[PDB]
């Protein structure tokens, strides 16, 4: 309704393909605070997906941050998809190593 | 700083028959609020309002409705009449800056009846004292009965040389059935005055016998052949 | 000034029948406590988070915060039902609760309550205040909630006296996370530009606690006044992610370094080169199909 | 219910002290206060107590309330007969008007008069109208004699009845039965030295 969401997605540590990692994807500066995120492995909703708690910066603007464990490779795509009131259809995100 | 009043003081209603009842105040209050008083239990709340056009639902907020037309009033409707029910309703108007300056009405009185030809005023009559309790007590005890009215929506008054009196009286605190065994029964009520011999042995000395009989109106119109049961007041009078 | 401890709450009421509070409690960047609104309970989020409380001293707390829920809650409920069509649902409640803790004795106490998202109430002295450009209809919920002398004791007692004895108690049993020194890891990464034959070269810095960090574009001693920080992005394990990023020509890259200053490494700032032995022995690890 | 009195109801000598309590379950218990309700009436305030250990007093109502007990008490002193009604007990569970009241059920009081000279005698009183109808007054009758309401359908009598002629000091009970005299009330144990 009020603020459109902010998804930005990065790993932990420094990937290297085939070795185990964690994806993170940051949502922030959206209002209402219901929200819904998925993590996505080749278009596949990622199973295991931890969440922060929902928290708001002194600007009161919200920021939730989505966690997942997993191993980077060249063919494997892995995205972030939200669902939010302020959007007429989900934003998916797709994580880019390079950026 | 003023007064918090209900209308009417007693109300007869025939099973399913929607009845209303008003309350104004003048306190200058935002809140209002309509509870139901039963015997064995406390004060529920039915509906309240914050002012005009605001309405909202108690406890027992099932089978009425309010309607706040202005500040000053609040008005509950009893949806319909349940078969032969005996209720109290009870309007308070509260201050939205003081939680505890809550000012309440005298409440409503509600009979409900099989049909209104069982609706009846009482017959009122004075029974002069005993010359065997002046020689005795050198009191005079002027006794009074109200009998035949049906509802108890009764008011009892004595009244001595035009003015009301409080002193020396005394009326029952709950009146006696005609015919128990039979639901919607006639009742009958008693009520003692007593006055110095001196006093009563002067034929100079008036003594009146009110009652107030809270009966029916033109609204609540029947049918049937004798006077109507409209609200009056039967009294008795005597001088000695 | 060093630590802000701040207890946050986010309040959503979508109609008459659906309510629900969420709260988090943050010492500085780090959560202290969790307080779910399926859980009637505050949970701890670090083994410290009692601070030098006693069981009953807690105890007594979270019974005071257990009662107040159930009670906001309601009061808003009415509050609605009072304020008619001057506002109604969905509604959305956020509080600021806390202390900006300083040097020897001081501190400062806050209450900040955000409706609909915009700050426009606050505790103040000893009532509740509108702040500058606030609804004028929440004159009447003002005046209204001011009417209430227990909470306002309640609420005077918690920022002047509780709030600020309770962080003190929570930064020394605290010490050894919030004294923390992790350090980063960074590793380089490039894109095109907008423009024609212009590359965009990315320094990822990633690990590091504290947040205060330094991350620049060098070519000697020469920083890259071009250099454009991202914004620090948090882990998962209670550590922080930035970026820095440099607009170059194709070929520009030889000769340029991302160096990074952290309090963890010690005066032995990361200066690493494009092109470098482990750039290009990293680089070759990363690779994708884009 | 979260707001109870007791006990139910209470007897008193006249000139005596009252004792009624309440105990409430309510929360929060922002403020707590007493109502008297007189027979047929609507509610009245006493007081009202806010503070965690209260005591206040109006008049001859007396009232304290300890909120950690969820406890308070109302002292009627001196009891007068006038005090004969319900006495509700009611608690505000919010400091704002966003509150709400919780209604105990009532204790109803009941003060007996301190009849010091009793004389009982019943006598047969004459219609003002004409020579029928007759009543049988039973008066002036001590605080422990207690009046029977009789099975039979022909004969109608009430319970007991204080009457109080102020410029006297003078209390006396009463009871009516109509239509035979001395025999209205044989149902109702009567003393041995009542006058014919
Ligand atoms: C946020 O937290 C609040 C507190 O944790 C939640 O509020 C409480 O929510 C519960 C459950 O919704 C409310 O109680 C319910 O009362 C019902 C009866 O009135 C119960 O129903 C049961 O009986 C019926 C038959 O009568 C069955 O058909 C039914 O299946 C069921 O078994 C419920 O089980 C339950 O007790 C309670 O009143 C609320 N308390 C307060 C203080 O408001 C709130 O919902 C939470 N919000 C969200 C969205 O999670
Ligand atoms: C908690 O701390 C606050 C401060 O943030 C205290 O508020 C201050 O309290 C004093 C009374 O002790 C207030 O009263 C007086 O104000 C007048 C002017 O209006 C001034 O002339 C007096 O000298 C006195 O200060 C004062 O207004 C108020 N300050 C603010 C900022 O509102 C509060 O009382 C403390 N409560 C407890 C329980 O410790
Ligand atoms: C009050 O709001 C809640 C949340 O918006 C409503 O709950 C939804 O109910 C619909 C069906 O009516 C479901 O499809 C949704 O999944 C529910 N949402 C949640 C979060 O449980 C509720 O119906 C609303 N009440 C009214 C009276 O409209």
């Amino acid at each position: 309704i009020q603020k459109t969401p902010q998804i930005q997605v990065y790993s932990r540590h420094p990937p290297e393909n085939g070795k185990p990692n964690i994806l993170n994807c940051y949502v922030t500066q959206f209002h209402p605070p219901h929200i819904e995120i998925q993590m996505l492995k080749n278009g596949k909703k990622i199973p295991k997906v931890e969440m922060s708690d929902m928290s708001f910066s002194k600007d009161w603007s919200f920021y939730i941050l989505a966690h997942t464990e997993f191993t980077p490779t060249e063919t494997d795509t892995y995205a972030c998809r939200v669902k939010h009131a302020s959007m007429a259809e989900p934003k998916t995100v797709y994580w880019d190593r390079d950026m | 700083g003023g007064i918090i009043t209900q209308t009417p003081k007693f109300l007869i209603g025939q099973e399913g028959q929607k009845l209303t009842l008003k309350c104004q105040q003048n306190f200058n209050h935002d809140t209002m609020y309509w509870y139901r008083q039963d015997s064995g239990k406390g004060l529920r709340l039915i509906y309240y309002s914050y002012g005009a056009g605001s309405t909202e639902k108690g406890d027992l907020s099932e089978g009425y409705d309010a309607s706040r037309e202005k500040k000053s009033s609040f008005s509950l409707t009893v949806t319909s009449a349940q078969k032969n029910e005996m209720a109290v309703f009870l309007c308070a108007s509260g201050s939205l800056l003081d939680v505890r300056e809550v000012f309440f009405g005298k409440g409503t009185r509600l009979t409900v009846v099989e049909d209104l030809k069982n609706v009846f005023p009482p017959e009122v009559a004075v029974f002069e004292p005993s010359e065997a309790e002046i020689s005795h007590t050198q009191k005079a005890t002027l006794v009074c009965l109200a009998t035949g009215f049906y509802p108890d929506h009764v008011e009892l008054s004595w009244w001595v040389n035009g003015k009301e009196v409080h002193s020396g009286v005394c009326t029952d605190p709950q009146p006696l059935k005609e015919q128990p065994a039979l639901n919607d029964s006639r009742y009958a009520l008693s009520s003692r005055l007593r006055v110095s011999a001196t006093f009563w042995q002067n034929p100079r000395n008036h003594f009146r016998c009110q009652v107030q009989f809270y009966g029916l109106s033109e609204n609540d119109e029947w049918t049937q052949d004798r006077a109507k049961p409209v609200t009056q007041i039967v009294s008795a009078e005597a001088w000695g | 000034k060093n630590y802000t401890f701040r207890c946050l709450q986010m309040s959503s009421f979508a109609n008459r029948s659906w309510s629900r509070t969420d709260s988090v409690v943050w010492l500085g960047d780090l959560q202290t406590h969790r307080w779910s609104n399926d859980s009637a309970t505050i949970s701890f989020t670090k083994p410290w988070s009692q601070g030098k409380l006693s069981n009953q001293q807690w105890e007594k707390l979270q019974h005071m915060f257990q009662v107040y829920r159930v009670s906001f809650t309601r009061d808003i409920q009415e509050l609605v039902k009072m304020m008619s069509p001057k506002e109604d649902y969905p509604i959305e409640i956020q509080l600021s609760a806390g202390c900006e803790m300083y040097p020897g004795n001081a501190s400062e106490s806050f209450l900040h309550v955000a409706f609909q998202g915009k700050y426009v109430v606050r505790f103040w002295g000893t009532s509740w205040q509108t702040v500058p450009g606030a609804p004028s209809w929440l004159d009447l919920p003002i005046k209204v909630l001011n009417a209430d002398q227990g909470t306002s004791a309640t609420v005077q007692m918690l920022l002047n006296d509780t709030c600020p004895l309770f962080v003190r108690g929570l930064l020394e049993a605290g010490k050894s996370d919030l004294e923390k020194q992790e350090k980063p890891v960074a590793w380089l990464s490039s894109v095109p530009s907008s423009a024609h034959g212009h590359r965009q070269l990315v320094c990822h810095v990633s690990g590091f606690y504290p947040k205060p960090v330094w991350v620049m574009w060098m070519r000697g001693d020469q920083e890259q006044q071009g250099t454009h920080r991202g914004d620090f992005l948090p882990n998962a394990d209670e550590t922080w992610y930035l970026q820095a990023t440099l607009d170059v020509e194709a070929g520009e890259e030889a000769g340029l370094a991302c160096r990074v200053k952290h309090s963890s490494l010690g005066g032995q700032d990361i200066i690493l080169y494009w092109g470098s032995l482990h750039h290009i022995l990293d680089a070759q690890k990363m690779v994708w199909n884009h | 219910t979260q707001v109870e009195q007791s006990p139910q109801s209470l007897v008193v000598r006249q000139g005596e002290n009252s004792v009624l309590q309440c105990n409430y379950s309510v929360t929060p218990d922002n403020h707590l206060r007493w109502f008297k309700q007189d027979t047929g009436k609507g509610l009245v305030s006493l007081t009202v107590l806010v503070d965690q250990k209260d005591k206040t007093s109006n008049g001859r109502y007396s009232a304290t309330l300890d909120k950690d007990a969820k406890h308070s008490t109302l002292h009627i002193t001196a009891t007068l007969l006038d005090d004969t009604a319900t006495y509700i007990c009611v608690v505000g569970d919010r400091g704002s008007a966003l509150g709400r009241l919780h209604f105990g059920a009532g204790t109803q009081l009941i003060v007996i008069p301190d009849i010091q000279n009793p004389d009982p005698a019943v006598y047969q009183l004459r219609d003002s109208k004409s020579s029928d109808k007759s009543v049988c007054l039973f008066t002036d009758f001590d605080s422990q004699t207690n009046v029977s309401q009789s099975k039979d359908s022909d004969v109608y009598i009430t319970d007991k009845c204080v009457l109080d002629m102020r410029s006297m000091d003078f209390k006396s009970n009463s009871a009516v039965a109509w239509s035979a005299c001395a025999n209205a009330f044989n149902n109702s144990i009567i003393p041995e030295d009542t006058f014919f």
